[PDB]
């Protein structure tokens, strides 16, 4: 039937239409290739790079988080190694004073009596005087007395 | 009130060392400087905290604190020793960073006068007089509440 | 009539094979036109990125030195009052050990001299009334010399 022929006929100038305009569209973007390769490229790295910044953040943050306590701690220490650092110029005064007379204390229970000795030792040597003189006085006599009667 | 807390530094044993048992009279008085690195001491003039150290001795971190406070400084070395005389030198950077430069410092041992003129700070020598040694200082001691 | 149907329909899903086809390709080409107008105003966020990058780099290391030398100071100092307080108990223990043992050594000594005033307030005391024999064999050994009348 002519109906259908006519159709076909048309159905292929159409067609044959295409091949032309797709010839050069498609023929288009054979020339932007490489163009577009090297701008993908681009593309992938930009994007890449984009995720290693979007840690090295995340990261940073969390820096600063841990040098925030560090320091809420380094001053601390450096407190109690101060306020601590005070109180001991009063302890050892005390530790060395009670020690100091502690010592002293004994020692001097030992002069006294270290002196007493002195004394008695010469409180004797006098009384030893008088009688290695009265004895001698007495053996005199006991002479005069064998010569006379 | 009115105490002069001083601090002697580079005692040398029990020769130099009783320099407190030199300042002070009482025999009764123990010396630890002996055995122990260090002693405390104190007497009365016209009081007197005396913490005299030879430096080389465990409770080093303590001397130190001694120096956060002290008011006056002897420092000190033997002479029948040329090695105490070499850390004198060192002795005052001590005195430096960690005491206070503003309190009155002196050394103590025709020579040494040297390196006595050598800081700006008086001098005398190994005498055993003494007695008079802590009169000086003290005395300047004193000329320092004038302002 | 059943046939030329055939090369009819093929006409046609052929003649649309091609439409998309190219269709396609259309699209293909005003986007990847687009995209190479942004290689310029690109590479310069990507650029302007490969330093924001760099920076962060930097800034994270300082922090590492930050961090580092905070937790030296917060150690020196946490450990300048270990050994203050070690050295105290040190210090005490001796200090006290040494008086302690000062302290005996005179009560021995004195001990001993303490005794020795015993040896002689006794030797003494002895003497005392050795004496008085002697005192008297005068007077008596004195009128013993006054009988001539």
């Amino acid at each position: 039937s002519m109906a259908l022929s006519t159709q076909l006929i048309e159905s292929v100038d159409k067609q044959s239409h295409l091949e032309e305009q797709l010839n050069k569209s498609l023929k288009t973007i054979a020339s932007q290739k490489a163009a577009i390769e090297n701008y993908n490229q681009l593309k992938e790295d930009y994007n890449t790079l984009k995720r290693e910044l979007s840690d090295r953040d995340d990261e940073v943050k969390r820096l600063r988080e841990d040098i925030a306590k560090e320091n809420e701690l380094r001053t601390k220490a450096e407190e109690e190694a101060d306020k601590l650092n005070k109180e001991v110029e009063d302890l050892t005064a005390s530790l060395f004073d009670e020690a100091n007379n502690m010592v002293a204390d004994a020692r001097k229970e030992k002069y006294a009596i270290e002196i007493l000795n002195k004394r008695l030792t010469e409180q004797l040597r006098e009384k030893d005087t008088l009688l290695d003189t009265l004895t001698l006085q007495l053996k005199n006599l006991k002479k005069v007395m064998h010569s006379l009667d | 009130d009115s105490i002069m807390k001083i601090l002697l530094i580079g005692d040398s044993g029990v020769g130099k060392s009783c320099l407190l048992v030199r300042f002070v009279e009482d025999k009764f008085n123990p010396s630890f400087i002996t055995t122990i690195g260090i002693d405390f001491k104190i007497k009365t003039v016209d009081k007197l905290q005396l913490w005299d150290t030879a430096g080389q001795e465990r409770f080093r971190t303590i001397t130190t604190a001694y120096y956060r406070g002290a008011m006056g400084i002897i420092l000190v070395y033997d002479v029948t020793d040329e090695r105490t005389f070499t850390n004198i030198k060192q002795w005052f950077k001590t005195v430096n960073e960690h005491a206070n430069d503003e309190a009155q410092l002196l050394l103590v041992g025709d020579q040494g006068e040297a390196l006595a003129k050598e800081l700006g700070i008086p001098f005398i020598e190994s005498s055993a007089n003494v007695n008079e040694i802590f009169f000086t200082l003290a005395k300047l001691i004193q000329e320092k509440i004038d302002s």
